[PDB]
């Protein structure tokens, strides 16, 4: 009987103001969008298999450099950490700032996406990373090469790292939908590749293990959920190609969330989207910074 | 009654389409960020899901 | 103030209105967002390309129609891999194979055997970086089978003034005999033959000791000189040392051109110079070493 | 997340 | 330079 209408008329009428805002910033980024970024990548002279010959050819700045696992496949640009931990990480996955879209199908995330390198402002070469996948072959490749590890880095928007080392990593090539296996996990991050979300018990806990899964993206269903509705699909819900489960514990290449916290109303679809690493921070926390990088185990 | 019934859909109409724009202005910021990476620039711009939460919860009140 | 009940009906419908136009502009967005989608998954370009001809050399590659200047990929005979390089080509089809280059001492120069080894700075498609190839790649390039080469050495001060040293039938030893550095003769060039040595006034024998041909290939870290010290890191740098040099391509880049005694902390001449053509205490403003197949030199 |  |  009351004031009702009045609260349901001042929503509508401010939502068609969003709606106009959304409109004009989605409209202006598509003309922005006629001309691409640019960078310019002078190439180190200092080359090997990966970063860690490199760095013991003498290579001790972390940079672009130009890399050639096999006489196979031609040299390829990686970015190279001389710095972490004895240098000598080639890293295979970067997120610190939302710029690249990670949400693409099988084939990219086959070839591999993003920016390897930017200016380092004013220098010639490149020498900061930008965001990106490696790609899954020249991952598989590299990871068969030898007995390889794994350095996951994570921090949140308050400054905090934390680290998920696996002294074992492998992952097999196509034709095995790329196929995950680690071991030997050590760090402080918690072991989410192999035990799962710290935060869950038995049934529920094991089928967010992702080591021993193969690869999936929005496009290609692979992940360990079984259904029949199209749209339950680990990678459409949750953002990403990844070795999904049922889903994960751990979403490195998840939606980029400005701020960290979020909430399944934010989440296009309520999932727990985003670059999330459950056994820290939870399930609805989003990394400000997250990468993947690899070398040669001694 | 009569516009009871058109009021009710009204609610449920509105509730959801706070919770579909709220979800929107995200996936916008989003998406416009990822720009950075390959276009000549990304709109700067900031969200104020304030501003949908409070009409959130400012609807809910009236609904009962 | 609340109005009557006659206009619940069409304040009722009013909204009902906005709300599907709202939910219409929304389809509208939504499908917009989708085509700003497809427009956001190239990377950044980058302007450094790599060009696909490859070959022995850059001379090689020169041969099978490459006609503009960049980064290519080489692969001599007896190498295991293949390597990138910058390869120099003119209006005549000669494609020069560039090993040595300082133009504004933002490398330094100062490495250990290994960094000569493998190389060290950069490489650019414009030709304006800094950079040493490598003496693995220089002995690689130079030792092919029945092809003699020859090495080009370009100087320049801060006058604008450029001149040149050729040197025929140029060799890089293996790493067994320390990349020792070898030539049939001086090939001529307004630079001066700086490699044969050069009278300091300082002894009977300066000539001699600071001659390069047939010298070996000397790091801080690793000593092949003919001085019972160590020339390498007293100048802190790679070359092939005597006691010590009348040339030395590779040392301190010193900004002005002028430099002296003081400047240093031993209190040697250290600096890019060339006895020939220029004092020793006269740092050189822009270097350049490159190699090509000798039967390419002017006929 | 999972999904039971 | 010669070092003598
Ligand atoms: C496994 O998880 C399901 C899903 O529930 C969610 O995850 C739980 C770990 C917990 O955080 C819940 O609050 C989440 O909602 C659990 O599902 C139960 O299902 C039954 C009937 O289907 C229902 O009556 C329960 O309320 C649900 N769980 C509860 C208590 O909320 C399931 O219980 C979990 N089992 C394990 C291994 O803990
Ligand atoms: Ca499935
Ligand atoms: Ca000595």
């Amino acid at each position: 009987i009351p004031t009702n209408l009045r609260v349901l008329r001042s929503i509508l009428e401010n939502l068609r103001s969003k709606i106009q805002k959304l409109e004009s910033d989605v409209s202006a980024q598509m003309e922005y969008c006629r001309t691409p970024c640019t960078v310019s990548c002078n190439i180190p002279v200092v080359s090997g298999k990966e970063c860690e010959e490199i760095i013991r050819k003498g290579g001790e700045t972390s940079e672009m450099y130009l890399i050639q696992p096999d006489s196979s496949v031609k040299p390829y640009r990686v970015y190279c950490d001389m710095n972490t931990e004895n240098g000598g990480w080639t890293v295979i996955q970067n997120r610190q700032d939302g710029s690249v879209d990670f949400g693409r199908k099988w084939d990219p995330y086959k070839q591999g996406f993003g920016n390897v390198a930017t200016n380092t402002d004013g220098k010639n070469y490149c020498g900061l990373p930008g965001e990106y996948w490696l790609g899954n072959d020249k991952i598989s490749q590299l990871t068969r090469m030898g007995p390889t590890e794994l350095l996951i880095e994570m921090e949140d928007w308050k400054g905090d790292k934390v680290k998920a080392h696996y002294g074992g990593f492998t992952v097999q090539n196509e034709a095995n939908k790329y196929q995950i296996s680690v071991n030997k996990y050590r760090g402080t991050a918690g072991n989410a590749l192999m035990d799962g979300a710290s935060q869950l018990m038995g049934e529920n806990r094991t089928m967010t293990i992702h080591n021993g899964m193969f690869f999936s993206t929005y496009d290609r269903d692979n992940d360990g959920w079984l259904t029949s509705d199209p749209r339950k699909q680990c990678s459409k819900e949750d953002g990403g190609g990844w070795w999904y489960n049922r889903c994960h514990a751990a979403n490195p290449n998840g939606r980029y969330y400005w701020g960290g916290q979020y909430t399944w109303d934010m989440a296009k679809h309520g999932t727990d989207d985003g670059v999330v690493w459950m056994n820290w921070k939870g399930s609805w926390y989003s990394m400000r910074k997250m990468s993947m990088k690899i070398r040669p185990f001694f | 009654i009569e516009k009871v019934q058109h009021i009710q859909l009204l609610q449920k109409n509105v509730r959801a389409q706070l919770v579909d724009m709220k979800r929107l202005e995200v996936d916008i910021d989003i998406k416009i960020r990822s720009c950075r990476g390959s276009c000549s620039r990304a709109l700067a711009r900031e969200v104020d899901l304030k501003d949908y939460e409070d009409q959130q919860k400012q609807l809910e009140q009236v609904i009962a | 103030y609340e109005a009557s009940i006659l206009t619940h009906d069409s304040s009722i419908r009013y909204l009902q209105e906005i709300y599907n136009s709202n939910n219409q502009k929304i389809v509208n967005l939504k499908e917009k967002v989708a085509q700003l989608e497809a427009q956001c998954q190239e990377p950044c370009k980058d302007t450094v390309q790599i060009h696909d001809i490859t070959g022995k050399d850059c001379q090689d590659i020169a041969n099978k129609g490459a006609k503009q200047s960049g980064l290519y990929f080489i692969k001599p005979l007896k190498a295991n891999q293949q390597f990138l390089v910058y390869c120099e080509i003119d209006g005549s089809g000669n494609g020069w194979t560039v090993f040595q280059k300082r133009l504004d001492g933002s490398v330094d120069f100062k490495k250990n055997w290994i960094q000569y080894k493998e190389g060290f700075g950069h490489l650019s498609p414009t030709g304006t970086t800094e950079f040493w190839l490598g003496n693995e790649k220089i002995h690689l390039i130079s030792t092919q089978s029945a092809i003699p080469y020859a090495l080009r050495v370009e100087l320049e001060d801060w006058n604008g003034r450029t001149s040149t040293a050729d040197y025929a039938m140029f060799k890089v030893g293996p790493e067994a005999d320390k990349y020792r550095l070898t030539y049939a003769y001086f090939a001529g060039g307004d630079a001066g033959d700086a490699f044969d040595g050069f009278d300091f006034g300082d002894a009977p024998s300066a000539k001699f000791f600071t001659s390069h041909n047939g010298m070996q290939f000397s790091t801080w870290d690793n000593d092949n000189d003919k001085f019972e010290g160590n020339c390498a890191e007293q100048d802190g740098s790679g070359w092939w040392m005597n006691k010590c040099h009348a040339g030395h391509l590779n040392g301190v880049y010193y900004q002005g051109g002028t430099y002296s005694k003081a400047s240093t902390p031993n209190g040697y001449d250290n600096g890019i110079i060339w006895a020939t053509w220029k004092t020793r205490w006269y740092s050189m403003k822009k270097t350049t070493m490159k190699i090509i197949p000798f039967n390419r030199l002017t006929i | 997340g999972h999904r039971p």
